[PDB]
């Protein structure tokens, strides 16, 4: 098990223990376990981070201006923002998505990943 | 009194003399009144322990003054118990310092 | 006399410093040693 | 397919329904109380008219 | 009739000594606010200033946004004050620093270009008949991290355009950028001393520390360092931004 | 499913059985008050003459 | 010798003892000060001579504090002696109540920034405010007092809109005596709110909320 | 309310209620400005100095030194007035134009002549 | 019939002659004055007393409106018009134009 | 101190910078509450509400009140025991035991009951 | 004017304009300093200060408390010295430069003394 840790530029979102880390960095999707060997990548624009762990459901995450640093004792993920699927609606997901503005359509976009439909 | 506000927090009790102290138009008259048409609850009990009987000296009040204050204790049964002493502002201020 | 008003507008005529090491200066630090 | 999404739409319909049902009860009862308030302002305000006539008539 | 204004002037007194009083506990309570807001700013610029170290360290330091220009003739300064006024002297205290820096500027052959926070600042200034670029007020007392990055996206691009421009023409930009970005604000030390510091956010210098399994980048240590910086210079601005608030409280 | 709408229309008639309740404890207390009142203005009618 | 006009004048107002008959004569002195004066000279005098003042204010009054008693400054120095039992114990936090009331309202729009006890107080001291306002001409009798004071600083007042409170008062004492008047029965008879009274007034009083439509239409329970 | 009727009364002490916290709030204003009052206070302050410039009427007895004729309004007029501007319904209108006119009618000229509708 | 009051806090302010609009007054008013002065004047003295009161309201209104604005710059020029130095007269018709 | 002598005059001193520290801080706790205060000021605010219930003694004349009769603290012992709760020799203690007492013995004796 | 000029006339008038103007202002600033006022009303009070302070003079029958001889100021170099400060030309110059003082010398001497620069 290796320590999570979700942090936005104002508040430290989430940090625990977790088993698994899914996300896609700008390289490709990348999937971090206990022991990676350290690491510093940038996430997609529309990036979507997963977390799983142990006896609890996988943690999704929708994120804008994304970051991940894996170090040989925790992994750390840093966000412009980051929403979590409790806390995402699927309708300004929606109008939010195929928008015109770049950040905009991006950010709609990571929500839907988020959310699971894509 | 049957005002809140003073039976709550400034209680008048039997033997006591509770100042009413204002600037004009503030209601003095219409609380020393309102204590007055309390009483016919009491009055109307019959029993002296209980009966309050009700004395309003009027100093150098216009005599239509006291005419409304007589009035309003008419409206509301007061002068069956209530005496009025009046020295009216145009009185000698011999009845107008002998009235009280 | 507002038409000689008009026109007399139209002619009327209306009239020490820093210490540079005081300034901090943001820096991005290199575990490498100098050049 | 078909069977899980009516299920999953089927527990979403359930879901809403019952705070919409809760929303109607509680609608009807603000309703029904509203009506009651307004019979008994209206009662009280008749019977201001009546003393109003009743002091004009006396005083006349 | 003395009498009668000397009374008058008492009850005038008590009101305003109960709402003065009222104010100084509300921002008693606001000055714990924003401290506990910067207290939760520090994990994010702690980490990313640590990445940041590790990609200048496996990179060519050859940014334009680290590299001095030549000559340089224009400061892009970023003064930053409150929008509500009776906060002392603190505006005060932070406009004879931007001036100072202005004076230290002049000397140094550079012409400054105002950039401004607050509202107060932009009286002051237009009072002064210094032209403002741009100034974002509304959000003094508590900015978010959107507000900083704007305000980093306009320097930045401010200071990108700066680079073709020679003597006064804009080059081939067509804007006439700055040759330098300076940040004018209230450091909050603790409850008793807030001082106005300025500081330098571009063109970032180098300065390197001796010594201590390497990193891995993706895809490389250029793209990912060129892609970081800026956001790094919005981290520094937020940071400054959440300090001026406190100060400000 | 089933068991929401049932409970839906049991709700529902809930609320009807207590509006109706309502409205009638609402019209008896009318009918009181337009007595009260009566006999208030009637004494008054009294002190007047 | 004004002074003692005044004195001599107010010390036949007694209580007198079981070997006169027990009679009593109470004072009801009116004085008018100009400017709100109360340091002049008879002011001053006739205040030293009662045992209490009602001071009544034209800020007060023009404020709807009506009647307009400056409970602040107004005090009666045979207090609790004068009420009975009930009166005095739902009077008792009245006076902290207020006086913690007056201190906050410098922070009336500033609700967020006070803790919740604080803001409670406020509510609570803006709800009594207005419970202690009385239209002219309409005494209370005592036990009504007391179940309004009760109302007031029993947290029942505390779900509805302070611009409500009055009307929900009248409403309320007139819903008892029409239909639960023992409460009222009991309490003057024993002049004290017994414990199986106040539990049925509770159960009373929310009854009566459920009942009750506050101006702005949202309901009151709870 | 005996004699002048519920709403003659009601709007009377509204108005005489508005025109006291105003001259509480005056001195704050005076030294601490309008700004740091509450929103309910500031829109209280707006309606207390229409309301004050409202009760000032062009007299007839007062074309001697206005030179302005006078007005009369009606005391039903005047009830519904007052009991508009105390719910705010003026609060639209430059407080320049309820100054020494008559009725509603008036003020509707005047708000007119300053470029404001009602 | 009337007063001028003259205050030495306007006369150091640079108002000249010193007159307290707020409270001087002539009892006579407009019958002592020609048609044309009345017909430019008629609410000169209720415009600089509204134009005090608005001035001393908005001392620190960090934002105006339009109304008020309009109303505050009228006001400081009327107030700059009826400066006057000492021995410098103007025939009636000369001030007819002013205050036009 | 030339009439009382120096250590009356310093205990009474720091019962005062106590008391005077304390009321100002009530507004803060009334306002926005004990949490919002320093940690020092936490531990001020204990002290000085012991403080100004060991100021309160069980009088004479309140024994036809409350049963209990009034105590007599000697003027040394009054001194030693403030110049103790100053320093911080009692703040464990709970603030129950500080009402209507007597000396330190009292003090001893109403914490042992509690 | 007709008597002493029209150049000292004007001086002095706007000399008293300012501290007229700094004495209006007491009221606000005792309670608040000098920085809730306008710009112009600052630039006003520190003018005010300044020349308030140098209508000060070291008095030749001071000397005997203060052992500081006493100077002698012409009057076309007080209105010069007052008409500059009016100007706002000693604006950077501080306050105590101006205490007890000259003419326009002894406030240069003065100012260097101070670390200032006229
Ligand atoms: N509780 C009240 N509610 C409403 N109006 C009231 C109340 N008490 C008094 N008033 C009104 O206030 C006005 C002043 O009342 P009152 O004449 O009794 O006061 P006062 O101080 O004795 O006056 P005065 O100086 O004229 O003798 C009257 O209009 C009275 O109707
Ligand atoms: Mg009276």
């Amino acid at each position: 098990d290796l320590n999570v840790e979700i942090v936005a530029v104002e508040r430290e979102l989430w940090s625990g223990p977790a088993t698994f880390v899914f996300t896609r960095t700008t390289a490709g999707e990348i999937g971090i376990l206990p022991r990676h060997i350290p690491l510093v990548a940038q996430l997609v624009d529309d990036a979507m981070v997963r977390v799983e762990r142990e006896g609890e459901d996988d943690l999704r995450i929708a994120v804008d201006g994304g970051f991940l640093s894996v170090t040989e004792e925790t992994v750390r993920i840093l966000v412009e923002n980051a929403q979590f699927e409790s806390e995402i609606d699927a309708d300004a997901a929606k109008e939010d998505a195929a928008s015109d503005d770049e950040r905009t359509a991006a950010w709609g976009r990571a929500r839907l990943r988020a959310l699971g439909q894509i | 009194t049957g005002i809140k506000a003073i039976d709550a927090m400034t209680p008048i009790g039997r033997g006591q003399r509770q100042l009413i102290i204002g600037d004009r138009k503030t209601g003095k008259t219409a609380v020393c009144v309102d204590t007055i048409l309390n009483q016919r609850e009491a009055w109307l009990t019959g029993d002296p322990k209980q009966q309050v009987r009700c004395v309003y000296v009027a100093i150098g009040q216009k005599g239509t003054t006291i005419a409304s204050v007589k009035r309003a204790l008419e409206e509301g049964g007061a002068m069956e118990y209530t005496t009025i002493v009046a020295a009216p502002a145009s009185d000698a201020a011999g009845f107008k310092w002998l009235a009280p | 006399l507002v038409s000689v008003i008009n026109e007399f507008k139209k002619g009327f005529q209306a009239s020490e410093a820093l210490d540079p090491e005081d300034l901090e200066k943001e820096s991005v630090k290199v575990r490498k040693p100098a050049p | 397919e078909a069977m899980l999404a009516k299920t999953a739409a089927d527990n979403r319909k359930s879901a809403e329904q019952v705070a919409a049902a809760q929303a109607d009860y509680e609608k009807e009862m603000a309703e029904a109380r509203a009506q009651a308030s307004a019979l008994r302002d209206e009662a009280r305000a008749a019977g201001r008219s009546v003393v109003d006539e009743k002091r004009a008539q006396a005083s006349g | 009739a003395t009498l009668r204004e000397l009374r008058g002037r008492i009850r005038s007194a008590g009101s305003i000594k109960k709402i003065t009083k009222a104010q100084e506990l509300i921002a008693t309570s606001r000055i714990a606010k924003a401290q506990a807001r910067v207290e939760a700013a520090r994990p994010y610029a702690a980490e990313i200033t640590n990445m940041l170290t590790e990609l200048a360290g496996a990179s060519a330091l050859d940014h334009p946004l680290l590299v001095e220009r030549k000559q340089p003739k224009r400061a892009g300064v970023l003064v930053v004050s409150s929008d509500r006024g009776l906060c002392g002297a603190y505006n005060a205290n932070v406009l004879r620093r931007a001036e100072e820096l202005f004076s230290l500027l002049r000397d140094e052959g550079k012409d400054p270009v105002l950039y401004v926070v607050g509202r107060k600042a932009l009286g002051y200034f237009s009072f002064r008949q210094r032209t403002v670029v741009e100034s974002w007020t509304g959000f003094s007392e508590r900015p978010t991290y959107e507000n900083a990055r704007e305000i980093a996206d306009t320097l930045v691009n401010a200071f990108m355009a700066g680079a073709d421009d020679e003597g006064d023409d804009a080059g081939a930009d067509g804007i006439l950028g700055v040759d330098e970005l300076h940040i004018v604000f209230t450091e909050f030390r603790s409850m008793l001393s807030q001082t106005a510091v300025a500081r330098r956010a571009a063109p970032m210098e180098v300065e390197y520390v001796g010594e201590v399994t390497l990193y891995s980048f993706e895809p490389d240590p250029e793209t990912l360092f060129d892609a970081l910086l800026p956001r790094y210079i919005a981290t520094r601005v937020y940071a400054a931004l959440l300090e001026a608030a406190a100060s400000e409280s | 499913l089933a068991d929401a709408d049932a409970m839906h229309a049991k709700a529902l008639a809930d609320a009807k059985a207590e509006s109706e309740k309502v409205t009638e404890e609402a019209k008896q207390d009318s009918e009181r008050i337009a007595a009260q009142l009566s006999e208030q203005a009637g004494s008054e009618a009294e002190r007047i003459k | 010798d004004v002074f003692y006009l005044h004195s001599r004048l107010l010390e036949r107002c007694a209580k007198l003892s079981d070997e006169l008959g027990g009679g009593s004569m109470t004072g009801l002195p009116i004085i008018e000060t100009k400017a709100n004066d109360i340091s002049a000279f008879i002011p001053t005098n006739v205040i030293s001579i009662t045992d209490g003042q009602c001071f009544l204010e034209s800020d007060l009054f023009n404020q709807g504090v009506r009647p307009a008693i400056n409970v602040g400054v107004s005090v009666s120095r045979v207090g609790g002696a004068a009420q009975i039992k009930a009166m005095k114990e739902v009077a008792g936090s009245l006076r902290l109540d207020l006086s913690q009331y007056r201190e906050l309202e410098a922070f009336a729009a500033f609700a967020s920034d006070l803790d919740a006890a604080s803001k409670a107080q406020l509510d609570r001291g803006a709800r009594l405010v207005e419970l202690l306002k009385q239209p002219q001409y309409s005494p209370l009798a005592v036990e009504e007092q007391v179940v309004a004071i009760f109302l007031g600083t029993q947290g029942h007042l505390d779900s509805v809109p302070v611009e409500d409170v009055q009307r929900f008062e009248s409403e309320l004492l007139e819903h008892v005596k029409a239909s639960h008047s023992d409460i009222f029965d009991g309490i003057r008879e024993t002049k004290k709110l017994s414990e199986e009274a106040e539990e049925k007034l509770v159960s009373v009083i929310n009854e009566f909320k459920k009942g009750f439509q506050a101006s702005d239409g949202s309901s009151v329970v709870v | 309310p005996a004699i002048v009727g519920d709403e003659h009364y009601r709007v009377a002490q509204e108005v005489i209620r508005i025109l006291q916290r105003y001259k509480d709030l005056q001195d704050i204003i005076a030294i601490l400005g309008i700004d740091e009052l509450s929103e309910e206070d500031k829109q209280l302050v707006n309606r207390a100095r229409r309301i004050e410039r409202f009760l000032s009427q062009n007299m007839m007895a007062a074309e001697q030194f206005t030179g302005q004729p006078g007005s009369t309004v009606p005391l039903k007029e005047t009830i519904e007035a007052f009991d508009k501007l105390t719910k705010g319904e003026f609060d639209h209108l430059p407080e320049q134009a309820f100054f020494l006119i008559g009725g509603l009618d008036d003020l509707a000229k005047k708000a007119e002549s300053l470029g404001a509708k009602l």
